[PDB]
RNA sequence: GGUACGGCGGCCAUAGCGGGGGGGCCACACCCGGUCUCAUUUCGAACCCGGAAGUUAAGCCCCCCAGCGAUCCCGGUUGUACUGCCCUCCGAGAGGGGGCGGGAAGCCGGGGACGCCGCCGGCCA
RNA sequence: CUCAGGCGGGUCAGGAAUCCGCCGUAGAGUGCAAGGGCAAAAGCCGGCCUGACUGGACCCGUAACAGAGGCGGGUCCAGC
């Protein structure tokens, strides 16, 4: 596997038409909804990224299994409601490369990731007052997994920014 | 790989038409008529591909200096050479 | 039917909302062309009076052994008088009775015959078991007209459009009952 | 229309009262346009111009005023009052200054010895030059009107009160439905006259 | 000059779809019958020929709505997104920023909108 | 004359034979790739026909601007 840094960047056009794109991967993460969506939680953690970013479908996976597996320990499977709201449409691309070099250069398929936009949301984690603390650390631990500096905001039922009131008192 | 421009090279959306302007036009587009050294801007009707200029000549704006059939004679300036084209008055459309 | 008597009395109020019948199909699904499809239309001609319509298929299908241009089934139409006293011949020679399962959403009756009666006669030179009919006839309004005519085409609103429990009781106050079927 | 992307027909040919690919033919000509249209009860002729914003009407020609002035009794909805009508629209154009004209039957099909091409006949007859072909005419027994005296006359040897049936009206206008050649005759001789 | 009358058009949904009430001097229709004209790849269903016993039930005509569609005005998001020229402005980079000039789309709230208009004729006066 | 598809109803007949009513902006179709255009049609079904012709002009494209042998197309005059 390439270094992410390859792919970091958005400077390439948008590369999804897969009627015509040939050869393009099946999608490696299938899950985007976990916990209880239907739960009534009074407090939603969005995690933002601070760049126009590209997230591979690897880093995406590794970040729902973690933060997954931190939210099942230690709140309950009834108590939280993970959402990553970004699917993978970018198609990674690659040189394949006796042997020729930069003859006939075009890139086949070797992956998926998800493009962004400046301050977008990549994932929120729904809760209630008191699971905040382990809403925090696993969107903290998600953040770690990705290729830029992200932050992250806690908002009520309506949509405002309360972060800094909750978390002081 | 190079490509030879043809009648319809390119003009996926310069000879498409609105999805409400579907079917005939009205008559006066059809009707209308011009004098000599008036000057008319050339805006293709796609439904009709009888007398229709070379879509490269789409958007300009032309002298009439006469008239055969049923075609009006439209001179325009490419550059520095006149070109002299027969396009129908459905195709045509007066300034102001 | 509770609006019985408030259709009857529509009815009678307005006379041009007396429903009245629009035509009678009688179709033979033969299935085949030959000899058999030649009985269907010699024992429809005799039926009836007036010369059938024969049917091509539709796409192919080997399973029914049918090829496209080949004809296949027969049509007949009536209306008028003789659709009246056809359609009378017609409903007596089966059972009088019309399950209520069979209008559709505007009030037309297709039912199928599969014996033979009211004068049918038993000759069995040609196929004869090309007998077996569906017949449909169609309920309007008498201002319909103008769904169908050219010029100055219009649409029928819901207030003239039919419905099942009018057709219902048009058939019933014509000629006929009405069963529950079980 | 249920979306944006529906093309909502023409006001006209909404109403199904237009045929524009046909009008546009008709208009490649630059003539004036004799147009003739039918009704139940009535016929309606007119001679129109062209104009880019909206068409003009010249002179125009109605039935009902065959009733009155010349005097005409009959059925206004069949071949001898196209004939007629014809005759006067013919006339009112010679006398408006229009000789040449190109027929507009509208959305009625061109089927021969119709009420449109009595009105045509009855036009040419009158004087004015409108482009034709003999075989499209109705025969001059149907022109005159003895079809209908035909009619009458079966239903009158066959039951009466169905002949009363089909002929109540000129019972009670105090016309036999017999003799209507004749009445045609009368009222054509009455036109040429006032116009010649 | 009138008319809840018709024919031929212009722009071609702000004019369409769907609903509610009202009308039959004349006129437009539904409709009665198919000898003659015309026709069914059967059917006078359409088209065509001949009329008025009935009807305004509906096409049509007059008036009304904002459910869908369309689209005009104003306010908020917002001078936000984006962008033309210059730059010894910042940023490791990606990219951003300052000066002058342009400026959305979508969404939300309040109004508009169930079409204007032209030539001629019928009937009455 | 109006399509694809769908809904309700019909003897064999069912998912699919052949029909009947309604909705249906083309979601069908075009001799063929794609794009565009075509619904009282350019699509479907029918009638007649051969202009898929002869003698010639001017103009656009290949080849913008900016030169061209050959080729393709457009607007016309005359004949039959």
């Amino acid at each position: 596997l390439r270094p992410a840094k390859i792919d970091r960047y958005v400077d390439k056009p948008a590369y999804t038409r897969r009627e015509y794109i040939r050869g393009a991967p099946g999608p490696k993460i299938t899950i985007f909804d976990m916990g209880n969506p239907a739960g009534d939680f009074e407090f939603e953690v969005s995690l933002h990224t601070a760049e126009p970013v590209q997230i591979r479908q690897n880093a995406l996976e590794a970040a729902r299994q973690q933060v997954n597996r931190y939210l099942q320990k230690n709140v309950g499977r009834s108590n939280y409601h993970f959402k990553i709201r970004v699917y993978p449409f970018q198609v990674l691309r690659e040189n394949p490369m006796y042997g020729n070099g930069m003859r006939r250069p075009f890139g086949k398929p070797i992956g998926l990731a998800a493009r962004l936009k400046k301050d977008q949301k990549i994932l929120s984690i729904r809760v209630n007052r008191q699971h905040l603390k382990f809403a925090i650390e696993g969107a903290r631990r998600a953040a770690m997994k990705f290729p830029c500096k992200c932050y992250y905001r806690i908002y009520d039922k309506e949509g405002n920014d309360v972060t800094t009131k909750i978390l002081s008192q | 790989v190079q490509k030879a421009h043809s009648f319809r090279r390119k003009t996926r959306k310069k000879l498409s038409k609105h999805p409400r302007r579907r079917g005939l036009p009205p008559l006066t587009r059809f009707l209308q008529e011009f004098e000599v050294g008036q000057r008319v801007h050339i805006v293709i009707e796609p439904s009709y591909h009888k007398g229709m200029p070379d879509p490269r000549f789409h958007g300009r704006t032309g002298t009439v200096v006469g008239k055969r059939g049923e075609a009006y004679i439209v001179e325009i300036k490419d550059g520095s050479k006149v070109k002299t084209l027969f396009i129908h008055p459905v195709h045509l459309r007066p300034q102001k | 039917i509770p609006n019985k008597e408030q259709i009857l009395a529509d009815w009678e109020a307005h006379p041009m909302r007396r429903p009245r019948i629009e035509k009678v199909t009688i179709n033979i699904g033969v299935g085949e062309s030959g000899e058999r499809l030649t009985k269907a239309e010699i024992m429809l001609q005799q039926l009836t009076g007036q010369k059938p319509i024969r049917r091509k298929a539709k796409k192919t299908n080997r399973d029914f052994g049918i090829r496209r241009g080949e004809p296949i089934a027969v049509k007949v139409t009536l209306r008028g008088p003789k659709a009246y006293e056809l359609l009378k011949r017609l409903l007596a020679a089966v059972d009088n009775r019309l399950k209520a399962s069979s209008f559709d959403e505007h009030g037309n009756v297709c039912f199928g015959i599969e014996e033979h009666i009211n004068i049918p006669g038993v000759e069995y030179d040609p196929e004869i078991g090309i007998f077996g009919m569906d017949v449909c006839v169609t309920l309007e309004r008498p201002g319909f007209r103008v769904a169908r005519r050219k010029r100055k085409r219009a649409k029928i609103p819901t207030r003239h459009k039919l419905t099942k429990e009018e057709g219902m009781v048009y058939m019933m106050e014509e000629f006929g009952v009405e069963i529950v079927e079980g | 229309a249920h979306g944006p992307r529906y093309r909502v027909p023409f006001r006209r040919r909404r109403e199904g009262k237009t045929n524009y690919r046909k009008r546009l033919k008709l208009l490649k000509s630059g003539k004036p346009r004799l147009v003739v249209r039918k009704s139940l009860n009535h016929h309606i002729a007119q001679i129109i111009v062209y104009d880019p914003k909206g068409d003009r009407t010249l002179v125009s020609a109605h039935t009902r005023e065959l009733i009155r002035d010349f005097g005409w009794k009959g059925h206004c909805g069949n071949t001898p009052s196209a004939y007629l009508l014809g005759l006067l629209i013919g006339y009112k154009a010679k006398q408006a200054g229009i000789e040449e004209a190109i027929l507009d039957i509208g959305l009625h099909p061109p089927v021969r010895g119709s009420s449109v091409f009595a009105v045509l006949k009855g036009a040419v007859d009158a004087g004015l030059n409108v482009p034709h072909s003999p075989e499209i005419f109705p025969d001059e027994y149907r022109i005159r009107g003895e079809h209908i005296a035909e009619y009458a006359k079966m239903l009158k040897e066959q039951d009466e009160e169905k002949f009363r049936r089909q002929f109540g009206g000129y019972l009670v206008k105090g016309l036999d439905p017999e003799k209507l050649p004749e009445h045609f005759e009368e009222v054509k001789a009455r036109i040429i006259e006032k116009f010649e």
